[PDB]
């Protein structure tokens, strides 16, 4: 194996544990559970988690929903840990590539937004950190040198203006 | 959620705040609250059995309040309602039903015991065929109402149509009468008003199924 | 409807290891009790002190998970197998690849080392296995015929020398020589993962959904039903004094006595801080040499470590 097919192949070897592990062990839905179906909600569970999209499907029979909870989590932690990896590499300067260079800025952002939106809803559930103290103190401290230096305000810029 | 209620699923909110991060992380797995009237009507399992008290004589209901649960319980709740007094048959069409269940008497009115329409239940047994068929009047599919009719003979036209609760099972003589009754060939009213005018429920089976239930939630409590 | 079954005292958790990246596919244990080699999906392989629990080393062989590991007893040696197709063998005086046996197409499994023809058996998800020559590179059988992936292989001196359980739930007994199949046993239903032989009674068990089976030696004869653990088994692992631990797919870890079957305890064990319930799993586990202690290796990337109970007696835990 070579780093052309490794995601190829890695996806392959992934999706097929899945088929023996759980339509091995779900069935009952003994014909065929629809297995591709439920590769296809796999799928599905990926984007979402990529796109940090709340993938929440009712009803289906929570054991399955944990196998695949189960996959998608292995997947999505072999994404970053690459991720670290090659970034690592392309500021190493080990190599040049015109796609590793593309793939990995893609990667990377995706990551950091989803560390955005995690650290606004944060901020809005805990409230605002400068407590009301600091808050107080920078404001009025600010005003005590403006007020020391006699700035006269700005104001809002009339329109007949000069410039 | 006690373990009746206990869903067949999961809540989805591990699901949920797993793959995304906007939500609060949950790592235990919570499986749904299922249900309620549904639940109910996996408990009951049992016929229905009313005596109405018309001014022809009395009528023997029996109701697979198993197999149309939600048919016989909107009738059995109008019933201990008794929100068919004073309603009138006010429909008779000789050998083809004697149709009613209106307290305006008009026909073209009447409630759910929850005011909604609700879905019609034919099941692959339930057939209009013989004396004794009482079958739902709806203006349609899934529109259930206060409505119902009993076939005078197979009328199985109304097959996979209108939703059968149960059968006739005495006052074979009081529906006799009925279907003796002149009938306004351009209304098809009764000339003697038919009406019910009282009723009693021998055997309530959601009586029995509320009480399984709640010992239950008691012995899980 | 048997004699009063045996008492082996409870097991309880007591020391947790938490260092890898990935699940934690396979994990042996030295020749000596002195330190227990790891596998993971994170593609490391990591070497650790038994004693101190500490991690004493790691290295970067593979491209992908690795799906299996195994210790020489013979030499310093160290076979590697995982699915990026490939097989690998460490000298670990040098801590370096030596020689890798090419050869399969897809996924390797598992796999052991013959404890006298020095010889390597290897299992695959490419419908067959294989008898690898040690140091030469030369297989000398293609043992076949499992219509899916050989789920496991074991390998003993005795015949039959190669049992193979697969996907397509059968189990073959193999003659190593001519690399025949010599017997079938086709009792199961849903796919068979583990095979265990035990060490004195000439008998082996196999594990599925269903449930737990066992069987007498050379022939294949059914035994003794084993049953009350029903989740995916992932590994059986039988001790000295016969008693006998089945890690499910599932986290539920079931332990029994091998001679009338009695599954005696059911531990029920807790994830790490911040991996949820869902990925919960057992995926192997590994008696020390002394018998004392206890590996098992999750699907959480941990590594949960269980003692023998000390204040057990018959009326603190009494059989039943």
């Amino acid at each position: 194996v070579t780093k052309q097919r490794v995601e190829s192949h890695f996806d392959l070897e992934l999706r097929a544990a899945v088929m023996h592990d759980i339509l091995d062990m779900m069935p009952e839905g003994i014909k065929q559970n629809k297995a591709r179906t439920i590769l296809q909600h796999l799928s599905e569970a990926w984007r979402c988690w990529k796109a940090n999209i709340p993938w929440k499907v009712p009803g289906l029979p929570t054991p399955i929903e944990n196998m695949i909870l189960r996959y998608v989590k292995a997947k999505a932690d072999w994404w970053t840990n690459t991720a670290h990896y090659n970034r690592e590499r392309i500021r190493r300067g080990a190599t040049v590539d015109k796609t590793v260079c593309k793939k990995n800025l893609g990667r990377l952002t995706r990551l950091y937004l989803k560390a955005e939106q995690e650290r606004q809803h944060n901020y809005l559930k805990d409230g605002p950190y400068i407590t009301a103290e600091e808050a107080v103190a920078v404001y009025t401290t600010t005003v005590h040198w403006l007020e020391s230096r006699r700035f006269s305000p700005i104001p809002f810029p009339p329109l007949s203006y000069k410039h | 959620v006690d373990k009746l209620n206990a869903a067949h699923y999961s809540t989805g909110k591990v699901s949920a705040s797993f793959t995304s991060t906007a939500m609060v992380p949950e790592t235990t797995h919570e499986a749904a609250a299922i249900d309620e009237d549904v639940l109910r009507y996996q408990f009951v399992k049992k016929k229905g059995y009313v005596r109405l008290h018309t001014n022809k004589g009395d009528l023997n209901l029996e109701l697979h309040c198993d197999l149309t649960p939600k048919t016989c319980e909107n009738f059995i709740r109008l019933c201990k309602k008794h929100y068919y007094d004073g309603t009138i048959f006010h429909r008779s069409i000789r050998n083809f039903v004697i149709q009613g269940g209106d307290p305006t008497g008009t026909g073209t009115g009447g409630e759910s015991y929850w005011g909604k329409p609700f879905k019609d239940e034919f099941r692959p047994n339930l057939s209009h065929t013989g004396r004794g068929i009482l079958s739902m009047a709806n203006s349609g599919p899934n529109s259930n109402r206060s409505q119902f009719f009993i076939t005078f003979r197979s009328c199985a036209y109304l097959d996979k149509k209108h939703t059968i609760f149960g059968r006739v099972v005495g006052g074979f003589d009081v529906l006799t009468a009925m279907e003796n009754v002149e009938s306004d060939p351009k209304t098809d009213r009764p000339k003697e008003e038919i009406r019910i005018d009282a009723t009693t429920v021998f055997v309530d089976p959601y009586e029995e199924a509320d009480a399984q239930i709640a010992q239950e939630r008691k012995t899980q409590l | 409807t048997m004699p009063k079954p045996q008492w082996h005292p409870p097991w309880k958790l007591y020391r947790v290891i938490s260092g890898h990246l990935g699940w934690v596919r396979c994990i042996a244990v030295e020749p000596g009790n002195q330190w227990f080699v790891t596998g993971s999906a994170d593609r490391t392989i990591k070497i650790w002190d038994l004693a101190s629990g500490k991690l004493k080393l790691s290295l970067t062989g593979h491209i992908s998970t690795v799906r299996g590991v195994i210790v020489s007893t013979r030499s310093p040696y160290l076979f590697s197998c995982g699915e990026d197709k490939q097989v690998k063998c460490w000298d670990l005086e040098y801590n370096k690849v030596i020689r890798h046996y090419h050869g399969h197409l897809s996924a390797v499994y598992g796999l052991d080392l013959h404890p006298t023809i020095d010889v390597l058996v290897t299992c695959s998800r490419d419908s067959t296995a294989r008898i690898w020559d040690v140091r030469t590179k030369a297989s000398v059988h293609t043992l076949s015929g499992h219509t899916n992936a050989v789920a496991t292989v074991r390998c003993q001196a005795a015949e039959p020398q190669i049992i193979t359980g697969s996907h397509d739930t059968t189990i073959r007994l193999w003659d190593l020589v001519a690399g025949k199949t010599r017997v079938t046993l086709t009792n199961h239903k849903k796919s068979v993962r583990a095979v265990v032989l035990h060490p004195r009674h000439y008998t082996f068990a196999s594990g599925s959904p269903d449930n737990i089976k066992q069987w007498k030696f050379p022939d294949g004869s059914f035994i003794q039903n084993l049953s009350g653990h029903n989740a995916i088994i992932n590994t059986l692992t039988v001790n000295s004094d016969g008693v006998l631990v089945s890690g499910a797919d599932n986290g539920t870890m079931h332990l029994w006595d091998w001679r009338t079957g009695y599954n005696f305890q059911r531990v029920h064990a807790a994830v790490q801080p911040g991996s949820l319930d869902s990925e919960s799993g057992i995926f192997a586990c590994a008696f020390d040499q002394s018998e004392s202690r206890l590996l098992t290796a999750e699907a959480d990337k941990t590594i949960k470590v269980y003692r023998e109970d000390d204040t057990a007696t018959e009326e603190t835990h009494p059989v039943s």
